[PDB]
RNA sequence: CUGUGCG
């Protein structure tokens, strides 16, 4: 199972998330971590497309 | 009369009081035995026989000493020598409780009469002989036991309690299940039970409890919750940050926005740094000569080789002055070039005892004692020559008149201003620390380290006398006779720390510099020296900690660039201002962050984070911490990017409070504060009976006040909200809790297992005629606030032990309590981690004033109706004994400290002081004993309080499941708990449930502290914070633990404890770059203590594989391998160890011969193992060439601070106040005196041992200087020369025994964002078959004499006494004082999991065999 | 019970 439907990067988000590889991820946090690298910096795996 | 006549012939088998003595026969024999033991007790101390036993005043009236109407005291043995009398009152008490009681009651009763003897006459010498047995010196101690036995057998065949009181003392010895004393009433027990067990029924049905809880929830929802009277509220993070900025960041304060201006020590550190960085940072031959002769003179200072101390100081000053005038000649310019650049200040010269004395005043004092006392030099040098002919290196110093003309010439040459020592407490030229290079900040930390080491050494100065007249603390003092500590900073400039007082107290120091002789003042401050030990050498540990914390915020390049220098400045201010207020504020910040991350927090949270500054030095620290919190938390949208990193950073910033030590800056002030915290709840409650009886007979008013306190304790209704803060418990709610516990409704059931049931002549509800369960109040040093502490007498300690064991067994029979059960704590940790990962409502609850509000009466009311059924009998075991001991605890007497009474008698407003004054003479006499209903002692009924808390918390979980249809699971620890609530189907709908739970907890005695938090983001339990998908490592806490608690007795033990601390810190993911710096700091500590560097100790240059799947033995092996680069000899020794391991395991033919081969030592054992494995005498001589000086060779280092070690550890395993700076001072003091033993009993210096070395420099003495020496380089000192390769062999063999055969292969090197943390398990493969009674058999088989003596003198399981490796890997442990494998084998990992970053595991070494 | 040890 994935996380608790939170950002896993800010925790202050439970609406319209997206899974990285084992947890969830907000939209703005995903776009912030993807626009600087390809890894996740939370799970340390490549971010989705 | 069959045994009455036998005593006539029995007593004949036994110097003055005997012939006179040889149913009054009973008392005749009693008096005979008493006189016999009394004459035996006094013939050892030269008493006088009292043939008349007249009195105490008659023996003074006969001789002539005036009698000032003394109270009639019967003296057993008096020894009056002219004008001095020694009173000896003896007693025979076998049981330790009655022994200590009679001892104290005798000492007090003789001091009360010594007071009046000192008021008129002589001051007696009090002696009391506490014979715990009946062993005399007239017989062989076997007849007196027969006499006592027959006396018992004649009394048992024949006031209220005499026929059992008299025999209870002639028996051998005296737990629970003993209610057969009297079980009598005192016309007060029934009135106590009428107010303690009147409203308890315990047989309530379940449906009625359900309906009553439903109605109570309905009432609470519309009466206490809708009215806004709840104790919990939502976060509103904006409001939280505003309140934080308003409470911490002082805006209405006129202090500057600069830490250096407001803190005097920070200003001094800045001055020293930026005057040593901008300016500078046979030349070192004369300074070395001066330092050597100064050390020599400091040696003969504390040797008492003279009559007086002033004459000793004058003689050493004469020696130093003669050395100065000798160095003045034979050199072109020695003083003006090397004294100005070394150790000399304006007009003053450095002397012994850390002193500096003006040269003119020095020659003025030397003119005396030589002018008014001629021929003094000759007879003061001849007394030194014939006393220590080893310090006779003084040849041209201890001579006649030291060229007074040349002396005054030197004095008039260096005429500079004297140190001012500013005693009285602006422009802001401070370069704006934020805008400093990364080198100037490290220089600030190094300067703080040097000044802190000088502060520590200032506490080292022994109590000397001032040679000059005091011309001292008004506004300023031109120093002429101050002590000075010298800290070296740069090639030319050196810092001086002047101070005028000694000891461990707070002083006013003055820091000066010497660039090239121009002594410039750097400042003057006031501090306590023993609070500056953490930065003593951690100029790089704290820098590495700050670097790691800043790297945690690498997600926002620009946030770390702002929070980096702010964090370094915060650490610097915390170190330069160690105060309990800063600790309290940083703990408050921890709780604020815990509330900020979650969603629900207490309404009175911010009211507890406020800490009165009382100084700008606290204002700057609070401003820095609040600014850090705001910079990391404030913002609208793009301010919670990586909130896990932010929470970790801020939690570590809050745990930076552990950098400040906990040593009670003022002991009397902290005792006063402890007494205040102890007596304020009682005075506020209304039950503070003072000095009740100390025996157990309360007066009418005292019984009335106790019954009133008990009634007030149980007078809390269930429908009132104006009583949710006063101590007490609702009787109906407790009845519901107990009734649900009895009928198996709670998660903890009464069906327990392993029944816990396992002079005091008459007992009652108050006492047992053996005291009144007297405790004594004191404090316990903690980080935030000093905890309470109760030190009890022997009998009350036994009673607490009884009740604590009962409650601990009951709790072990329970399920959800985790205080002394690590399995349940790990289950709680797993459940809390799963709850935080699943988004459950974790409620981290703390309970305020748990001890000071809990009452043994509450535990009585609980246990009165608890079922506590048996596992096999189902008989409802009666709790009469436990209830009787809890009644004794209800009427306990807590002795207040005598210092507190004295401080309150010689005395602003204070509630405790007001109560003291009101009890001084208004009602009775001075208060010395306090009895009360509430305030169960912290650490006294810990297990009983945990049992009550667990039962009540399971009832609260049942109530929550009933009312709000949630799934709660709670884990308590008797102080704090955590409740994981799985909710059905934010967190604003569960605020009502939280407020209702708090209300119900307060209706019991479980007042939820404002530090408790409720949320779905982070949980806390036992200071272990768990976050979504991880756990906060608490780096700063463990780093500060490694820098603190340096309990340095022996350097080996110090290194061992530091290694265990670094292991437990790497387990919680600290670093491998910070742990190597901690190890470097500890090695630098050991090296500074004069012990020098040794091939063992703290492990530098380590990887995670040295801590994961590796013990201390493997770390020492890796250290030895790092010593031997390009491993040709260590590889050969590892091959030999593998060969021995194969011959003992594969060939399996080696046993009891290696033990005979090892007991020789290091050279012979290594030679034998090499002949058994390699058999090449050339290679053995090439291997034994590597030596290391072992100071603990012929035993252990002799040390007086403030046989193998395995036997000591086994003895400690079978059987069941001083600061760290003072401990390090004692360590440095013991490691500089005669500590090295030479086997013949003559201890010698470490300097004498290390002077016996020679410059070998033959490519074997150069691979590790001052650590590894040649064999011929230690020909002068060959006794302290052991082969390091033998220790390496032994370490490798024990590592093979412990953690597998992979320790033999050569280390190969491997061919990551610094935040890829993950858990790794120890990859050890034990070849030992994984306890007790196995090492004992091992020692018994091999060593018969060492098992007989020094081991097993107090054992009772000798009827028990073949593991694969317990014969050779035990000799290797016993013969090596620093290996210690058996202590690791008879122990668990204590970590079982290591959080490490993948950046470290990718750089770990590969050693797969 | 006694230390001169930051280079
Ligand atoms: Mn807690
Ligand atoms: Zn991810
Ligand atoms: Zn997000
Ligand atoms: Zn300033
Ligand atoms: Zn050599």
């Amino acid at each position: 199972l994935y996380g608790r439907y939170n950002c896993k990067c800010c925790w202050f988000a439970d609406t319209n998330l997206i899974t990285c590889n084992d947890h969830y991820l907000c939209l703005r946090c995903h776009q912030t971590m993807l626009r600087n690298s390809e890894l996740c910096h939370i799970c340390w795996k490549p971010l989705p497309t | 009369d069959e045994y009455v006549q036998e005593l006539k012939g029995l007593i004949r088998k036994h110097r003055c009081e005997f012939g006179h003595q040889k149913s009054p026969l009973l008392t005749e024999g009693f008096k005979l035995l008493s006189s016999l033991v009394e004459l035996e007790s006094c013939e050892a101390h030269a008493c006088q026989a009292n043939t008349d036993q007249r009195f105490v005043d008659v023996i003074l009236s006969d001789n002539g000493i005036l009698c000032p109407t003394l109270p009639k005291v019967i003296p057993d043995g008096f020894k009056l020598t002219g004008k001095t009398l020694i009173l000896l009152e003896t007693f025979v008490r076998v049981n330790p409780d009655e022994f200590e009681k009679k001892w104290k009651a005798d000492m007090s009763k003789l001091l009360n009469l010594k007071h009046d003897l000192q008021k008129s006459g002589v001051t007696l010498v009090p002696i009391v002989d506490g014979r715990s047995n009946y062993n005399n010196r007239f017989v062989a101690d076997w007849v007196i036991e027969r006499i006592r036995w027959l006396l018992i057998e004649i009394l048992k065949a024949s006031e209220d309690q005499e026929y059992q009181r008299l025999i209870h003392s002639l028996s051998n010895v005296k737990l629970e299940n003993l209610e057969h004393l009297k079980r009598n009433s005192l016309d007060y027990d029934e009135r106590l039970n009428e107010s303690l067990f009147i409203g308890l029924k315990g047989d309530i049905r379940e449906s009625t409890v359900r309906e009553e809880l439903i109605k109570l929830k309905l009432w609470f929802k519309d009466e206490v919750f809708s009215k806004g009277l709840g104790k919990f509220k939502l976060t509103d993070r904006r409001e939280l940050l505003e309140s934080l900025s308003s409470l911490g960041a002082h805006l209405d304060s006129d202090v500057s926005s600069c830490p250096f201006c407001n803190n005097k020590l920070m200003e001094i550190v800045y001055n020293v740094t930026f005057s040593c960085v901008e300016r500078t940072d046979t030349h070192s031959n004369i300074e070395k000569h001066y330092l050597s002769v100064l050390s020599l003179c400091n040696k003969i200072k504390g040797l008492k080789v003279f009559n007086t101390r002033r004459n000793t100081l004058l003689f050493l000053d004469l020696i130093m002055v003669n050395l100065m005038v000798d160095i003045s000649d034979s050199c072109q310019d020695a003083i003006e070039s090397l004294r100005k650049s070394g150790l000399i200040v304006g007009q003053m010269v450095m002397l012994v005892n850390d002193r500096v004395l003006d040269i003119l005043e020095a020659v003025k004092l030397i003119r005396k004692k030589i002018g008014t006392n001629p021929n003094w030099v000759k007879n003061c040098s001849k007394i030194l020559e014939r006393s220590h002919p080893e310090i006779w290196h003084h040849l041209s110093t201890l001579i006649k008149q030291p060229d007074f003309n040349s002396l005054i010439s030197i004095a008039q040459h260096l005429v500079s201003d004297r140190p001012i020592m500013r005693y009285s407490v602006k422009i802001c030229r401070h370069k704006l620390f934020q805008e400093m290079s990364s080198f100037e900040q490290m220089r600030l930390f190094k300067t703080l380290s040097s000044i802190s080491l000088s502060l520590i050494n200032s506490m080292k100065t022994s109590f000397s006398s001032r040679l000059l007249v005091n011309e001292k603390y008004f506004g300023n003092v031109r120093l002429r006779e101050c002590y000075a500590q010298r800290f070296y900073l740069a090639e030319s400039l050196v810092g001086f720390l002047f101070y005028q007082k000694t000891g461990e107290r707070s002083r006013c120091y003055s820091v000066y510099l010497s660039d090239n002789g121009v002594m410039s003042e750097q400042g003057s401050f006031y501090c306590d020296p023993k609070r500056f030990f953490l930065p003593v050498f951690s100029d790089e540990v704290l820098a590495g900690m700050c670097e790691e914390m800043t790297s945690w915020l690498d997600f926002d390049t620009g946030l770390m660039n702002d929070t980096g220098p702010i964090l370094r400045l915060l650490v610097l201010a915390i170190l330069c201002s160690p105060s309990k207020r800063n600790q309290t504020f940083l703990q408050g910040l921890r709780y604020f962050l815990m509330a900020f991350a979650n969603q629900i927090h207490h309404i009175d949270l911010t009211s507890k984070l406020v800490v009165e500054c009382k100084s700008s030095s606290e204002v700057v620290v609070q401003r820095l911490a609040v600014g850090l919190f705001i910079r990391l938390l404030s913002g609208e949208s793009d301010a919670s990017l990586f909130f896990s990193r932010r929470f970790k950073y801020l939690l570590n910033v809050s745990y930076l409070c552990h950098l400040i030590t906990k040593e009670t800056p003022d002991r009397l002030t902290d005792q006063i504060k402890c007494f205040e915290k102890f007596i304020e709840p009682k005075v506020k409650f209304g039950c503070a009976v003072v000095n009740p009886s100390l025996n157990g007979k309360l007066t009418v008013d005292q019984e009335d006040i106790m019954i009133n306190g008990l009634k007030k304790f149980f007078s809390k209704s269930l429908r009132d909200t104006e009583d949710v803060q006063t101590p007490g418990v609702c009787k109906e709610l407790l009845n519901y809790c107990v009734s649900l516990f009895n009928r198996g409704k709670l998660k903890v059931s009464g069906e327990l297992k392993n029944n816990p049931f396992r002079s005091p002549t008459e007992f009652t509800s108050i006492s047992s005629n053996s005291g009144n369960l007297k405790f004594g109040l004191s404090y316990k040093e903690q980080v935030g606030s000093n905890r309470e502490l109760y030190v009890g007498d022997l009998n009350t300690k036994l009673m607490t032990r009884l009740v604590e064991d009962f409650s601990e067994a009951v709790g072990n029979s329970m399920k959800y309590t985790c205080l002394n059960s690590e399995k349940e704590f790990e289950r709680a940790i797993c459940d809390m981690k799963m709850a935080v990962n699943n988004g459950d409502l974790s409620c981290s609850y703390d309970h305020s004033k748990w001890g000071p509000t809990m009452s043994p009466a509450l535990f009585l009311a609980l246990l009165q109706m608890l079922e506590l059924r048996t596992p096999v009998d189902r008989s409802k075991i009666d709790l009469d004994s436990v209830k009787s001991i809890l009644k004794w605890h209800l009427h306990k007497v807590v002795e207040v400290p005598i210092n507190v009474a004295e401080a309150y008698c010689i005395g602003s407003t204070s509630l405790s002081e007001e109560f003291f004054h009101q009890t001084m003479q208004l009602n009775g006499q001075i208060p010395s004993h306090i009895m009360s209903v509430l305030d169960m002692g912290q650490g006294i009924l810990h297990n009983t309080s945990d049992l009550y808390g667990l039962i009540t918390e399971q009832f609260l979980c049942y109530a929550l499941d009933l009312l709000y249809d949630v799934i709660p699971v709670s884990y308590t620890s008797s102080d704090d708990q955590i409740t994981l609530i799985k909710t059905p189907s934010d967190a604003a709908e569960w605020l009502e449930m939280i407020c209702f739970h708090e209300f119900l907890s307060s209706k019991l005695n479980k007042f939820v502290s404002p530090k408790s938090v409720i949320g779905t983001f982070v949980a806390e339990f036992k200071s272990r914070f768990f976050v979504m998908g991880e756990e906060t490592p608490l780096l700063t806490k463990f780093v500060a633990a490694a820098l603190h608690n340096v309990k340095c007795k022996t350097p080996t033990q110090l290194s061992e404890t530091i290694d265990t601390i670094c292991d437990q810190c790497i387990a919680n993911g600290v670093s491998t770059k910070i742990v190597t710096r901690i190890s470097k700091r500890v090695n630098q500590l050991i090296r500074y203590s004069g012990y020098g560097e040794t091939p063992f100790g703290a492990i530098e240059d380590q990887d995670v594989k040295d801590w994961v799947d590796g013990s201390r033995g493997y770390r020492l092996q890796r250290k030895i391998e790092a010593i031997f680069h390009d491993d040709k000899e260590t590889s050969f020794i590892r091959n030999c160890a593998r060969k021995v391991f194969n011959d003992i395991k594969r060939g399996r033919i080696f046993e009891e011969n290696l033990i005979n081969l090892i007991g020789r030592g290091g050279d012979e054992a290594l030679t034998g193992f090499l002949q058994y494995a390699g058999c090449s005498e050339q290679e053995v001589n090439r291997v034994l060439n590597y030596r290391w000086v072992n100071l603990s060779s012929f035993g252990d280092l002799r040390l007086v601070l403030r046989v193998p070690t395995l036997i000591k550890t086994l003895q400690s395993k079978l059987s069941r106040q001083s600061s760290v700076a003072s401990g390090f001072i004692g360590f440095c003091k013991s490691m500089g005196s005669k500590c090295v033993r030479d086997g013949k009993g003559g201890f010698l210096y470490i300097k004498e041992v290390y002077s016996g070395v020679s410059a070998c420099t033959c490519e074997i003495c150069a691979l590790k200087p001052k650590i590894i020496y040649c064999n011929n380089s230690l020909n002068k000192v060959s006794q302290f020369s052991k082969p390091i390769l033998w220790d390496y062999f032994s370490l490798v063999l024990t590592n093979a025994c412990e953690l597998g055969e992979w320790v033999f292969s050569t280390v190969k090197e491997p061919q990551n964002n610094q935040n890829f943390f993950w858990a790794v398990k120890p990859k050890v493969v034990r070849q030992i078959e994984d306890g007790m009674n196995h090492v004992l058999q091992s020692i018994r088989r091999n060593y018969p004499v060492l098992f007989d003596e020094h081991l097993t003198p107090f054992m009772n399981d000798l009827q028990v006494s073949r593991l694969k490796f317990l014969d050779v890997c035990i000799a290797l442990d016993m013969m090596n004082e620093n290996l210690g494998i058996i202590s690791h084998l008879l122990k668990t990992r204590d970590n079982s999991v290591y959080i490490v970053k993948q950046s470290d595991c990718a750089l770990a070494h590969i050693r797969q065999s």
